[PDB]
């Protein structure tokens, strides 16, 4: 199996999702 | 011209026609200028593979995306059910993917793998270790939903939705900008991969289409061709949904025949393999990344019998009324959250129905289970290997009423979930729900027969087709002829859908039966009505979309549609010379009017051209910024070569479409639909009457 | 209206918007009559129904007639090496099916198949055998391929040819009347299995879409709905050309994408669904009686490796470079039918043809087999079980050069008989030849590609793709893909000919190198010109075919095109009122223009409509019939309701299209394409001005092309 | 029908044997390769290694289908032989269209034979 394409995925997904998660964050708060 | 001629504005159609011939223009200037030097012949050859470019770079994209989206699915799907400790980063099937303690029993039954049980109450069994395991199963759903919702709404509206309809309005000449760029396509990625985690009755399928053709979109912007030019955006944007159906299904063939079918208002023969050939592309693609070539491949040793077509068809009815049941009953419950406070609170509404579906899906195993991964373990047929509980009864004898209980209340569930999933703010789709559904039913429907074949042999059809005491009968067919149905049903796709499906179960064989279903399912969905789920959402949305099947009244006439009418003053039209910037300017603030006629004197009423409101406007503001003195005063001179009138011959349409009184408006649909025009001006006699525009032939349609 | 009202003459172009009006008015009628009485209502359900039942018809129809054709060709072209006495209806491997005798090394060994030495000289072999062998294959080719010429010639002359440019031409509107009768049909049928027997480099896979389509028209006949329109019997023959291709090739979806891509001009979105499932059921037909599920299996157990693209790739360069080759050739050969007077004996022509293509075809082995054979041969993989003569090398050493040698002298032969072949006065499709000559090419290519493999395994592409010692390379893909990448050349086709292809195969593995050579083919021919064969050959047989790639220059403009012109007279006009039935018929009798304009008076210029010449005939026939008295004194009047005046607003076009003189000829191309109109009315300052008929625009492009 | 059906077992060559093809009449159950060769020219111990090497199929066909459809075809081509005979020799409302379809094929000829040039 390829264990390394999973790996790059999920890892690049979480990356993501929490960069997503902080510019939200920051719009909701540091923004105003 | 004047910069930013030719331009249209947001939530306006295209005139296919001007795209057309500016395209045609470019392509003389490039072509003359080639010889002129040879950085020009190396800027017309990039330019001569610019489409080849576009294609490849949207299918490379599109299948990259496709792959990620499909792992980060899983992986967080299987997040709810428990977590790997040894590795954080593996989901259920691959941390007990080594595991030496799997049993024949369970499969997935690995040390490594914890339930949140396991995590938290200590115990893998025990009605604690359910308790607490179905509360975290719902607090995830919840939260996948919530942060799906949440990023929906603060950064993309439009990732919300399967985007199919939209695409079809964008593909017909309508202009949704910012649908398709860059912040929707990456909220579309993040909220698909989360809505699927949530367990929400939805699918990535659909969506990866509108994936693809963000991606199309931006790689569009890339060549100077495509981005300039609306038509040749659009014509990538259908490469880019072959590309996207290609991704989802593993379809490249069921790819382009979807394009050409469903999405694509206008197809060019280039745009043909153009298509198939970004299509391939994306599935190598994904087929490079995703793997770790069919993805719900089956193995149906015994061929389809023709006395089986009878039960197939009855799926095809099946599938007809669900169809007809959802396009009636989602649309319904949409238009609600459109006149009623409900839709006012989006984020609300998703959280509850998460919360639902994972407190009605937990006790069950099939509707816990992913969409996918229950469509698929009904595509597999049943054998002594197989330990599926759908299977058991035939280990048994050869429970058949507790796993057939199991399999309707999935049903049930599922069909009254989809209506109430479909449209929501998160991104959802309906073809792996409809293909759920109609898999169940297939299959509830399979082992009926086969227990029909197994205690009746002695029916002379049964025993001619099966030999007594064989296992003729094939469930996974079955289920596979009821998704197809239902999935046909509710989308009203008749080939591209049949080619779809044989391409995501390789089964050759199996066509005629997947056909004479799908056609049983559209026939009864017409007969409950000729449109669609997609064009009845369009239709509640409320987009400019035009289709063959409209048309007019046969007493109506082109003076009809006629704009000016009888009650509405004379439409505005413009004199040739002698009329000033600033008049100019006040008609373009007092109308609303896409553009005016231009005529060559007021009391002929003879046209001389069509004079676009935002090229007018463009033009006045250019002129006055190039050109000193222009303060309104100065005259503007629309005929061909101390005032220093303004010139707007050259952004005056010299040949607009016209049609006369006595023609009948259906006549006009046709025009308007074969050469996709944004109006044509009616004139009697030689002279300007009135002003028809696909706006008030959408309107009369649907007044009508 | 009058009877013969809408009607066209034989070799005219139909108008699509007229065809699709007089439709919404018969809908209107049956719908309307439903609730008068039940039997209405059962009318109008047949109606409804029409579609479906004619899409049966012709599929069914289509699998009959392909799987008869497919059985006798069969038998024919065995009957040429010898005769079967115990069962004279048997070909040679069913004459050799029950046998006992037969061997390993000959699968086709048995005492019950005699060759014609055997009759004659009663000896196997031997020099004589040889002779007598050789002399009754050239005789019995001979023989099929007069019998063909003769029964076209007397019977049904269109029924030579592929048909395929015909069926496109006439899918774009044309009409030619006879093409798709029944006596076509039917000597098309039996010559099409004279052709295949006689060896000539000819296949019957294309003209199966004619003879479906054929059938089509035939079972467009029995319904009311596709008989009067001329657009609705064109989506049925669209339909019926998807079933002849499934048919064909045993691939419904690449016999639709077939159908839309290249014979269907218009294709509405229910004829997708109406073509697949004609093709569905041709094919099921087929199954049902030529077997006795995929023509051109193929098992090739290695798959296709990144590196092997490069051969591929080179595969269609030449499939392109041949392609562009036959279509310069043929065409000119085909020229020169039409100019010199070798044209002028076509039954000789046949016969010398079918001569010298048997007394070449003898002495080879590959050459001798027949086509199709010949295709499945250099389709299938090497295998310990096969004792085919390709393979002997690889037996050898793991004589590769006279399998090489004798290859390449096929493909020599075979690619010189096609561009003669085609042309030639019998039923004959590029299909089978190009896909042999590409497969030769493919096999010979894999063959080289295997040796480099094997003798220098030590490369690091080979080593890295390849295990030492293995037999990664299989030369049955690159024959796929060479016959792949010559059709494509030769036919342009790129999505319809790779779904045909991987069908026909029956493995959806080989999709991207399919594509891969299928492109580079098609790029190389349009880098030597961007017409295929088929157009290439509308072109030169001058049928009114309008094109989309076709355009005008940006300076031509509607006054260019007008008819009137200078030199020309005003273009003939008929005054409203005021003008006798005599006038009308001495107008009709003096001009041959399809239509003349109708104004409001001479003066004025003022246009009130289109009267077609055959509708203002045929009304004023019926009238004079109908009514005594029209001696042609009485007057016409066209406007709307003692001399008892001709009324002919009836046949008058109400709301005729037009166009003003400056708006660009381009325009007016794409309008002609998009609506497919016959004509369109330049008027100036609301007055008419002159007319561009679509007969005009072809022959313009044909003057800016010449 | 024996000649219908039958069942074959080709085996490549193994070892000293070369390849051999035996052929025989039964049915699906009794077609195996223990059945089809009797005896086999490899040992008792090889005989296994023989027939995994060799490969077994059943055929059947329908004889039928192909003598209905060569003898239709060679009737309606004898038939058509038989009335261009007719045309060439004899000829110098079924009757009207006769006729009717003589003088188009006539015109349909002189178009693709005398002038290949038909354009109107
Ligand atoms: C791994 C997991 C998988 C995830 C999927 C990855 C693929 C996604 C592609 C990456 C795109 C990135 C999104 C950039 C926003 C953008 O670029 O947004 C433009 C507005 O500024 C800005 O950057 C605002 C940036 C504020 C901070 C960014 C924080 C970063 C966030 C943390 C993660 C980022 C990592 C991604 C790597 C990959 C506005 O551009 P848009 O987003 O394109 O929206 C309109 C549309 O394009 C119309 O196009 P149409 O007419 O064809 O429909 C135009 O015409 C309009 O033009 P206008 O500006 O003149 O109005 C235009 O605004
Ligand atoms: C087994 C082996 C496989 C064989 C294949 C079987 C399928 C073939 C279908 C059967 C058709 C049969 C062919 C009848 C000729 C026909 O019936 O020919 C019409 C002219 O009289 C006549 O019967 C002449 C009949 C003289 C005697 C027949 C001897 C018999 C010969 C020996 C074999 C018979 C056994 C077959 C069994 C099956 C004229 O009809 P056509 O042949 O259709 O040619 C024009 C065209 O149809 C236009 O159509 P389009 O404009 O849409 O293109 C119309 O509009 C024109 O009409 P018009 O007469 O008013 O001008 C029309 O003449
Ligand atoms: C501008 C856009 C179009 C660029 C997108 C490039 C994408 C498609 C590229 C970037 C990295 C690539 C991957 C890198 C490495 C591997 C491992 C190899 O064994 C198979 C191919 C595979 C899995 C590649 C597939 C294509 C890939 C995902
Ligand atoms: C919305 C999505 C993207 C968020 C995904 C975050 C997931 C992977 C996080 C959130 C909470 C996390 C858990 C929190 C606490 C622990 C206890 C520790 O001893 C082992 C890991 C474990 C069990 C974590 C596993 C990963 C985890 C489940
Ligand atoms: C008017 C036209 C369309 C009618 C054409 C009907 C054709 C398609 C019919 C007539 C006779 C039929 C055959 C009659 C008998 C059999 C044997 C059966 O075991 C398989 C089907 C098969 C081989 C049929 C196939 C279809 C067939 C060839
Ligand atoms: C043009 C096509 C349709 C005609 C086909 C007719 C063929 C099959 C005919 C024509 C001449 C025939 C042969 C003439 C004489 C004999 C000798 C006799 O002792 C056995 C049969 C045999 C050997 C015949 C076999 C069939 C035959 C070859
Ligand atoms: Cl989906
Ligand atoms: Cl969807
Ligand atoms: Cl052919
Ligand atoms: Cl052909």
């Amino acid at each position: 199996r390829s264990t390394t394409t999973i790996k790059v995925i999920i890892v690049i997904y979480l990356s993501v999702v929490g960069a997503l998660l902080l510019y939200m964050a920051f719009l909701m708060l540091v923004d105003p | 011209p004047i910069p930013g001629v030719g331009t249209y504005d947001d939530f306006h159609t295209i005139d296919w026609v001007r795209e057309k011939c500016k395209d045609r223009e470019r392509h003389r200037r490039i072509n003359s200028k080639k010889k002129e030097s040879a950085w020009e012949m190396t800027k017309s050859l990039y330019d001569a593979w610019s489409g080849w470019l576009v294609v490849t770079l949207t299918g490379l994209a599109s299948g990259a995306l496709a792959g990620l989206i499909d792992i980060a699915a899983d992986w967080m799907t299987d997040l709810k059910e428990g977590i790997c400790l040894s590795a954080l980063w593996y989901n259920h099937e691959q941390c007990c993917w080594g595991s030496n303690e799997t049993t024949f029993e369970e499969r997935d039954k690995c040390p490594q793998w914890k339930t949140w049980a396991e995590l938290i109450i200590g115990q893998a069994e025990g009605p604690g270790s359910y308790i607490m395991n179905y509360i975290m199963y719902i607090f995830w759903a919840l939260s996948f939903a919530f942060l799906a919702v949440s990023l929906v709404k603060v950064f993309a509206p439009y990732a919300c939705g399967s985007g199919i309809p939209e695409i079809k309005t964008i593909l017909s000449g309508f202009i949704i900008r910012g649908y398709l760029g860059k912040w929707t396509l990456m909220i579309k990625t993040i909220t698909l991969v989360l809505a699927v985690a949530s367990g929400l009755s939805l699918g990535k399928e659909g969506p990866l289409v509108h994936v693809a053709c963000c991606c199309g979109n931006i790689f569009s912007y890339l060549f100077p061709k495509y981005s300039t030019n609306e038509a040749k955006k659009r014509e990538v944007l259908s490469a880019a949904s072959a590309a996207g159906v290609s991704v989802a299904f593993g379809a490249p063939i069921g790819g382009v025949l979807f394009s050409l079918e469903e999405v694509s208002y206008y197809f060019p023969l280039k745009t043909l393999w153009r298509s198939f050939f970004a299509a391939l592309v994306a599935a190598f693609v994904l087929r490079s990344i995703n793997p770790f070539l069919v993805l719900f491949y089956v193995e149906y040793h015994t061929p389809w019998y023709l006395f089986e077509l009878f039960p197939f068809i009855l799926l095809g009815v099946f599938g007809g009324l669900w169809g007809a049941f959802f396009i009636r009953a989602n649309i319904a419950w949409c238009r609600r959250r459109k006149s009623t406070k409900f839709g006012k609170y989006p984020v609300l509404e998703v959280i509850i129905v998460a919360a639902i579906t994972a407190v009605i899906a937990f006790p069950n195993p099939y509707t816990r289970l992913n969409t996918s991964e229950l469509i698929k373990e009904l595509f597999t047929d049943c054998g002594p290997l197989e330990s599926s509980s759908l299977c058991d009864y035939r280990n048994d004898m050869n429970g058949v009423y507790s796993a057939i209980w199991q399999l309707c209340l999935a049903l049930i569930f599922k069909i009254i979930m989809t209506v109430f999933t479909f449209g929501i703010k998160v991104p959802s789709g309906l073809f792996i729900p409809s293909m759920a559904i109609g898999a169940i039913a297939g299959r509830i429907v399979g082992i009926a027969v086969e227990q029909l074949a197994y205690y009746h042999h002695d029916w002379f059809i049964f025993k001619e087709w099966c030999e007594v005491g064989a296992d003729c009968i094939t469930p996974g067919l079955y289920a596979m002829v009821g998704a197809a149905a239902c999935l046909g049903g509710v989308t009203r796709m008749t080939v591209s859908l049949v080619v779809i499906v044989f391409e995501l179960t390789g089964g050759l064989e199996y066509i005629v039966p997947l056909m004479a279903a799908v056609m049983t399912s559209k026939w009864v969905g017409d007969a409950f009505g000729r449109e669609g789920i997609y064009e009845a959402h369009i239709r509640l949305n409320g987009y400019p979309f035009l289709d063959a099947k409209e048309e007019f009244t046969h007493t109506t006439l082109a003076a009809d549609v006629m704009r000016p009418r009888r009650n509405d003053p004379p439409l505005a039209v413009l004199t040739q010379d002698n009329m000033t910037v600033d008049d100019i300017e006040n008609m373009i603030n007092e109308t609303s009017y896409n553009g005016f006629p231009v005529i060559m004197s007021k009391e002929s009423q003879r046209l001389v051209g069509f004079a676009l409101r935002r090229d007018l406007t463009i033009a006045i503001e250019s002129a006055r910024k190039k050109q000193e003195g222009i303060v309104g005063s100065s005259r503007v001179c629309f005929a061909q070569h101390s005032p220093r009138p303004l010139k707007l011959r050259s952004i005056l349409d010299m040949s607009p479409f016209t049609v006369t009184d006595h023609t009948p408006m259906e006549i006009v649909v046709d025009i308007f639909r074969k050469l996709g025009l944004r109006q044509c001006l009616v004139t009697h006699n030689g002279r300007l009457l009135g002003i028809i525009t696909k706006k008030d032939i959408l309107r009369h349609m649907a007044q009508t």
